[PDB]
């Protein structure tokens, strides 16, 4: 049982580093 | 018809598929030898993939033999040929990597040509293998908002290539979700264009590019990795866009693009006015041709529908294997502030700008709803500028009560923010 996820916000998203999804 | 039992399929090295499925039709594909990719992506030996509506390639890097299963094909009609612009794909990739090696920061391609020359499918398989030869994360930049790509339709898009991408989607993957899967979800930078093409508000097109360049310029320079990788801009036909092309210059600028694919032959004037229009600028040394891809099939608008369509299930729902469990919530007509942007047909020029949306049953019912990160009491100049947070579908327009039914991606509260009614419209 899962859901989507909102998206980052401007500033969030460019300080967001692809190796926490990993 | 066909047969619900398993055929082999000896594919020959250097071969595509090419497999056109339609309406319901279920593609499953077993390989137990051999190399096979989708767009750059390799298919895992042993387990089972699925495939619905969509038309693509299934190419054989090495021998390779597989078990497939589809009642809507047979033996008969099969359609195995012969792949021979793959090399270009290749030697063009090791290009980029050359750059990307070589030089202070990565490579900022943008891929431009004619309607259904190859672009996406291009931006796929170099993304693709940009990650599998020397894990590079490339940031992939969708320009075309009839494309749905990690996202909803209507909407340009950055989005990183983390790792491997889903090769039984059309859609290349998806958004992140609450829990873990066995794909790494993807992280995408949406911006929201919101009609139907870009010709019903060419000021508000690239008023998007202008602040998605911004974000993405804001990431590459905290991003380490994102930067040293290259960057894949795909963009809509020429034939979608000026004579001049006016926009791709403002693409170019904004995006710092710095190179330039063109994936045309030496018969289309196309070739010689990109050289005289861009190379002042990228100089002709950073410009390419590409001889128009095998295999690149025609695309109709029922087609493009069917995939816009896909998408939007697959953002609150997700696919076959992934089971998403979105959230439907009541809400009041008050509960909610809701503009949308100039088109041509409503404000016959069409300008940055957007109006304030009564509710009518003919103006939200199954409406997709972009939900911005703005106040509910914010003004227009505000809204035009802020990130959007995700998208909402309304099942019902109840207007004898003032209520609303409203299909979240999350389960929660109603986002108290700003919101922008899209011209894409989804009934289950
Ligand atoms: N080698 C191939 N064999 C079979 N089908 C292919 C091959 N390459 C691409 N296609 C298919 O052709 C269709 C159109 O290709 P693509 O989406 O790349 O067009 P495009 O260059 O993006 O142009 P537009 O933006 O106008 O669609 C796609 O559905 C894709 O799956
Ligand atoms: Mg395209």
């Amino acid at each position: 049982i899962q859901s989507r996820n909102w998206y980052l916000s401007d500033s969030q998203w460019a300080a967001f580093k692809d190796d926490e999804i990993t | 018809t066909g047969d619900n039992e398993w055929h082999k399929l000896v594919i020959p090295k250097g071969s595509d598929w090419q497999i056109d499925l339609k309406a319901e039709g279920k593609l499953i594909v077993k390989v137990n030898s051999g190399i096979v990719e989708i767009f750059g992506t390799e298919l895992a030996v042993d387990d089972e993939y699925t495939f619905q509506n969509w038309k693509f390639p299934i190419y054989a890097v090495e021998e390779t033999e597989l078990l497939w299963k589809c009642p809507d094909l047979t033996t008969n009609t099969i359609t195995v040929k012969p792949n021979h612009t793959m090399k270009y794909i290749y030697n063009l990739h090791f290009m980029l990597e050359k750059i990307r090696m070589s030089n202070f920061e990565g490579p900022r391609v943008v891929i431009v040509g004619g309607s259904q020359t190859g672009k996406t499918s291009l931006s796929r398989t170099l993304c693709s293998y940009a990650l599998k030869f020397n894990a590079y994360q490339p940031l992939y930049i969708n320009l075309d908002p009839q494309q749905p790509i990690f996202t909803v339709p209507g909407c340009i898009s950055a989005t990183p290539i983390s790792d491997i991408l889903d090769a039984q989607l059309p859609t290349w993957g998806q958004s992140l979700t609450s829990g873990a899967t066995l794909l790494h979800n993807k992280q995408p930078m949406v911006k929201n264009f919101g009609l139907e093409r870009i010709n019903e508000n060419k000021d508000l097109y690239l008023e998007c590019i202008s602040q998605l360049g911004q974000v993405v310029g804001q990431r590459l320079h905290l991003d380490p990795q994102v930067r040293r990788s290259g960057c894949i801009v795909d963009t809509p036909s020429i034939s979608q866009l000026d004579e001049n092309l006016a926009e791709l210059h403002h693409i170019i600028e904004k995006l710092n693009v710095n190179i330039m694919l063109v994936l045309c032959s030496e018969t289309d004037p196309l070739w010689e006015k990109v050289k005289k229009t861009f190379g002042p600028e990228l100089g002709n040394n950073n410009i390419f041709f590409i001889p128009k891809l095998d295999g690149v099939s025609a695309v109709d608008d029922v087609y493009k529908r069917s995939l816009q369509r896909t998408s939007i299930r697959e953002y609150f729902y997700g696919s076959l294997d992934t089971a998403l469990s979105p959230y439907a919530i009541g809400v009041d007509y008050e509960d909610l502030t809701i503009w949308k942007p100039s088109n041509v047909f409503d404000n016959e020029v069409g300008r940055v700008e957007l109006f304030p949306v009564t509710i009518t049953p003919s103006n939200l019912q199954h409406a997709i709803i972009a939900i911005t990160f703005a106040e509910r009491r914010a003004d227009q100049a505000t809204v035009i500028k802020s990130p959007i947070l995700g998208f909402a579908l309304i099942t019902e327009v109840n207007e004898k009560r003032r209520k609303l039914r409203v299909l979240l991606p999350v389960p929660g509260r109603l986002p108290s923010k700003a919101m922008i009614l899209t011209s894409y419209r989804y009934l289950e």
